[PDB]
């Protein structure tokens, strides 16, 4: 999940990218 | 504290600039 | 509840806020 | 969509819950 | 306070009315 | 870390969409 | 500071950085 | 009040101490 | 990426998330 | 300055960049 | 978690509304 | 820098005046 991912670590730009639909 | 719940915020803030019209899914779940 | 238009970023921390738990689905260019 | 009901026009703390999942 | 209670555990908008005038 | 200030910024936002006409008063202390 | 029109929740982020400790109060519709 | 004093119109740092506690 | 106006703190945040660890500079009366 | 070239006007991920160091 | 990284979120926020016309440097590093 | 001062203590809006240009 991104709640996992992105608050564990920080998520770039570019990584958070792959959370839009 | 409620550290997981913070960082939702900014989260789906920044899912807003990033996806724009594409648009996003936010499941807090999973 | 505030009662005035959400915009942008603004519309997307009132879902974030209001859904809680159950999470979002923000698609504006549907 | 969301947009045009709640930015542009005003929602409902009700109608604001239609989007949620 | 509300930030006692708020920031400990997460507080849910029904909670947070309770903060309202 | 600052973990208290950065929470009392999102709880105030909050209580603004929360709360709408009806106002708030935040009080840090107590 | 900013000199700008302050709304919705951007007056309450204001208020809460610039009262600090003092703590605010925000009463729109008086 | 205050979202007419800020909002609609221009206040200084000064003026928005006015609402602090 | 959103393809909308960005102003206020909303262009700062943009630059924060977009710029990451290059870090940027906000200088708007230049 | 930034503000007129993206708040004013609208500007593409590239030109925000543009204010990156 | 990601502390450093939402904080600077705040701080970006806050030097916009303290800096005003000044403007500011963010630079996370340093 | 200001992430280190300010994420470790919190620092008023006197405090954050030092790091504007
Ligand atoms: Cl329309
Ligand atoms: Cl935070
Ligand atoms: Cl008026
Ligand atoms: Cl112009
Ligand atoms: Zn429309
Ligand atoms: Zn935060
Ligand atoms: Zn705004
Ligand atoms: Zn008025
Ligand atoms: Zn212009």
């Amino acid at each position: 999940g991104i709640v996992h991912q992105c608050c564990h670590s920080i998520c770039s730009l570019y990584q958070l990218e792959n959370y839009c639909n | 504290f409620v550290n997981q719940h913070l960082c939702g915020s900014h989260l789906v803030e920044a899912l807003y600039l990033v996806c724009g019209e594409r648009g996003f899914f936010y499941t807090p779940k999973t």
